[PDB]
């Protein structure tokens, strides 16, 4: 897996 | 003819180019209701994020996948190759640097200087950490130094005003801990306080969870699973 | 080289999802009057379908929320929906010209074999029926008009230079059956084209390559699946 | 809906 940052619509 | 008129036309305009997923077109409307110098609803600042976050991400997965190309080149030894992959990739890097350029010169001229609520003002420093921290991603040298201190900066402005004006459990707040964890991570390479980051957030929420709303208590839950994952993964 | 080098651009811009760029690259080799690779003549379809695509999604988007309006009553909100589907339909008839030229002036005169030909004729039947989804009129008339003969064309090349099992006649027979179905308004025709191009390959089922018979059966059953789509109405 | 022939 990979890291993640906040997501968006 | 007024400006109030202008803006509901802009916000509406910017809901069509949502819906048609033509987000350069919802940039440019975001962007001209910002230049009014007033504090944006949080219908406003949502359409403007959202706005810049589907321009410059299609860059940024432009850009992964070059490099990836790029070190499979390396290792083979393509040189020909390499030439066109490097000027493809530049400019990539080129479109990224005016875009975070164009987004961290509304947020410094316009959107900070009229932030009145302690929500919009999280909402644009940590905005700001975002796109030089995209800056970050692909600078070299003194330009990356320069983008990583200019990320720091805003995300630890971000983090000042946030700690004393939104819970823990809120969605801006956590979400802020989450990039800037994230930013501990990828740009500064310090895997330990990017999860000491993620930790005491994750923590600082889950006691007051009970306080949450519903709306709220959804993306806060979410954003929570999202530390929790980035957590896990760094730990592994 | 030249083309060599622009086939290693087209391979760059559709790994980086940048199909403007793609095309760019796809329409010079089109230009050099030369029969195409296989290879390439993905690539160059690859490249228009998703700069089109893009657009249809959108313009199907807004005609929806056009209607919403027009039942809703905002007057002022469909002066501005409907500039921006004008705008919209614009980009359509750029991007549709553009490749039609392209056919006409280099690709269908350089092309050196059946299935290219068929290829490239088919190429003009979508392209011309992109035109008719939106257009209204006149101009709703020729595209249609347009689209049936090079359909045609594909479909009489098609019948004596490829098996019906292969992917380049199937995928010719459901674009056509679309068109007859979505342009002409043709139910009867469509189920007729799709059931006949299933039934030419089922019977020569034994004459799919392995490679083929993936390709192959997934178009042959789009066309199954249109056909109870279109039975069911 | 009705499709064509993929991409």
């Amino acid at each position: 897996t990979r890291t993640q940052s906040l997501p968006t619509r | 003819g007024s400006t109030m008129d202008d803006r509901e036309d802009l916000v509406y305009q910017a809901k069509l180019a949502e819906q048609a997923e033509r987000y350069d077109e919802m940039v440019e409307s975001m962007k001209k209701v910002a230049g009014m110098d007033v504090e944006l609803t949080v219908e406003e600042r949502n359409l403007l994020s959202v706005a810049y976050k589907n321009v410059i991400g299609a860059r940024r997965a432009s850009w992964r996948i070059i490099s990836s190309i790029e070190q499979k080149e390396e290792n083979k030894g393509g040189e020909d190759k390499l030439k066109m992959i490097r000027e493809y990739r530049q400019m990539v890097e080129t479109e990224l640097k005016l875009i975070c350029c164009d987004i961290l010169d509304v947020l410094d001229k316009h959107l900070i200087p009229a932030a009145n609520t302690g929500e919009s003002k999280v909402f644009y420093y940590k905005m700001k950490g975002d796109y030089h921290r995209y800056l970050a991603e692909f600078a070299t040298g003194n330009d990356r130094k320069e983008a990583a201190e200019n990320s720091l900066v805003a995300y630890k402005a971000a983090s000042d005003i946030a700690m004393t004006e939104l819970p823990p459990t809120h969605p801006i707040r956590l979400g802020l801990a989450l990039n800037f964890s994230v930013f501990y991570y990828e740009i500064l390479n310090s895997p330990d306080r990017a999860c000491r980051l993620a930790k005491a957030a994750f923590d600082d929420a889950i006691a007051e969870l009970d306080t949450l709303s519903e709306e709220s208590y959804k993306d806060s839950t979410l954003i929570m699973q999202l530390l929790r994952d980035n957590l896990t993964l760094w730990t592994s």
